[PDB]
DNA sequence: GTAGCGCGCGATGTCGAGTCA
DNA sequence: TGACTCGACATCGCGCGCTAC
């Protein structure tokens, strides 16, 4: 249940400042991470927190 | 016909959840950026002493109302001066954050193009210059109120794609029609009347103290194509996140619940996981005052005005939609009538769902882990059925570890209750192989029908660990 | 508020797929 | 393997929401 850090960063960045452009990125990443789907159903709060602390800063 | 596969159905539900989570997180982060201390300090100097004092009125003991009024005048003066600060109001490119069609999505996926990244700096710069679309504008407005130390939420109506839209075409009949109601707006807390004031300084330029009806909730078939009110999320100064839809939904339990993921139980539990994920503070007394408003709102909605809205309603059902296997609980009766629009004089009996009992036969109850005692059947269909209060848990009999089982040497386990107290259930295709190889004293578990199903074993708990080891070593048998 | 008026909106039915027992 | 479900699209008559007083 996991993802690189280059995708988690770009995704935080779209989600934060350009969410109009979400659609193709999510298509891509969902096509590159099948398991993400069932993850999101079971444990959304983890994926959330991952998107919140790309601020190890 | 125009209908898609159950697979596409399931994808639409998932992608809806995904897109929603992203939207709501964006709300979370943008609300962070709103709190920026460097920006706040610059925006504060926009607000004269007179208005500032109006925004923080003195407690008036004899008539709290007059304090509320001063705040309203303050809020109105702020809206006005914000109109003046915001010099450049852009148009949303394309559709902004309004709801999009499955076709539109699929096609945006396809075409990748080039997208100018934004980030946090560029946002700040925009708000200070006064350049942006209405979303930026309102968001800035909330920043300003916050720099004046008012309790000012950011409200976001999240518009994910509709997971209740089953059609394979998905095509609509206008820009003016999309922008009629806002995606973003503001609430402000009245300590005197203990209520949240709704404020939309950019689109409707009004201030309302919503009681039962709100100007902000979109109306008319054309306008709702791109704005379908489902999730109204409130973010506060201290990084709260609260679902405030009930303020803004006239029919929450009827109309709106059919269009939210929360209509089944899996949906609700998932949604609550995300809100809690986004709610980074602890409960205050204001939270309680709000919950009280929502409760009263939730109990004043009542029966809807149409048959379609009484399908699968959380609280209510027409007498005609009561299932063959349901009855009216003794000494209850109709709770209301529904005049049926467009049939003269035709009236229907509405029952409350709490006055309806679900009945099951003896086997069906056993299959929920319940047995019956000397009761009476409530209805026959030809097999006698019984109410839930006619019934009782089944406690199956509990040294060496032989379990008394059904005639076939298995155990019927349709519920955790049905494992004896001193035993454990171990589910695994070869668990019987394991148990047979190391002997012991187990018992096959029948958990469901295909027509039985032995999905695993019931063994005394002391012996569980052994099987787990043998199973782990099954290749060595 | 009222009459004159066109049609939008909700009730009813069927059609196909799917779900529970 | 059968009752019961869910959403689209058709059909259809009401009276709803316009002006224009």
């Amino acid at each position: 249940a996991g993802l690189t850090v280059e995708d988690l960063l770009s995704l935080r960045q779209v989600v934060s400042g350009n969410p109009e452009a979400l659609a193709p990125l999510l298509e891509n990443i969902s096509a590159r991470y099948p398991q993400l789907r069932e993850h999101i159903m079971a444990n959304p709060e983890v994926f959330v927190s991952m998107l919140l602390e790309a601020v190890g800063d | 016909r125009n209908c898609s596969s159950n697979e596409e159905r399931k994808r639409r539900k998932y992608f809806h959840m995904l897109y929603l989570v992203c939207l709501m997180v964006h709300g979370f982060i943008r609300n962070e950026w709103i709190n920026s201390k460097r920006l706040s300090r610059k925006l504060s100097n926009l607000v004269p002493e007179k208005v500032f004092e109006l925004l923080h009125p003195q407690k008036d003991e004899e008539l709290p109302l007059r304090s509320t009024r001063k705040l309203l005048d303050g809020l109105k003066k702020c809206m006005e001066l914000w109109q003046k600060h915001w010099k450049i109001t852009k148009k949303y490119d394309n559709e902004g954050l309004y709801m999009r069609t499955w076709k539109e999505i699929e096609m945006s996926a396809n075409n990748k193009r080039k997208f100018k990244t934004l980030k946090r700096s560029d946002f700040l710069r925009a708000v200070s210059k006064g350049h942006g679309d209405p979303d930026i504008s309102v968001q800035g407005f909330v920043a300003m109120l916050r720099a004046c130390n008012v309790n000012a939420r950011l409200i976001m109506s999240c518009q994910p794609p509709d997971f209740t839209n089953m059609k394979i075409d998905t095509s609509l009949n206008a820009y003016k029609d999309m922008v009629k109601y806002p995606i973003f707006w503001c609430e402000v807390w009245d300590k005197f009347s203990k209520k949240w004031i709704t404020v939309d300084p950019v689109n409707l330029k009004t201030i309302e103290q919503v009681r039962l009806h709100s100007k902000l909730a979109p109306k008319g078939v054309a306008c709702c194509e791109r704005n379908m009110l489902r999730y109204v999320i409130a973010y506060d100064r201290k990084y709260g996140c609260r679902d405030v839809t009930r303020r803004y939904a006239q029919w929450m339990n009827s109309k709106v619940r059919k269009r939210r993921i929360t209509k089944d139980d899996f949906g609700e539990k998932w949604f609550r996981k995300v809100i809690t994920a986004l709610h980074h503070r602890k409960r205050t007394k204001i939270d309680d005052y709000e919950d009280q408003y929502f409760f009263r709102r939730d109990e004043s909605e009542g029966i809807p005005d149409s048959v379609q809205d009484l399908k699968n309603h959380p609280y209510y059902v027409l007498e005609q939609d009561i299932k063959q296997t349901q009855i009216v609980k003794p000494g209850c009766k109709e709770c209301g009538y529904l005049k049926v629009h467009g049939k003269v004089g035709k009236v229907l009996k509405v029952y409350a769902k709490r006055d309806i009992a679900d009945l099951k036969s003896a086997r069906q109850w056993y299959m929920n882990g319940r047995i019956l005692k000397g009761s009476r059947c409530k209805k026959v269909i030809a097999e006698r059925l019984y109410s839930f209060e006619d019934t009782e848990l089944y406690i199956p009999p509990l040294a060496s570890g032989e379990i008394t089982k059904n005639t076939f040497g298995n155990i019927e386990v349709f519920a955790p209750t049905m494992i004896p107290g001193n035993c454990c259930l171990v589910e695994n295709p070869v668990a019987i192989k394991a148990a047979r190889f190391l002997g012991v004293e187990f018992a096959p578990a029948v958990t469901s029908f295909k027509k039985p199903v032995l999905s695993g074993i019931v063994v005394a708990k002391w012996l569980r660990e052994a099987i787990e080891t043998a199973i782990d070593g099954i290749e060595f048998i």
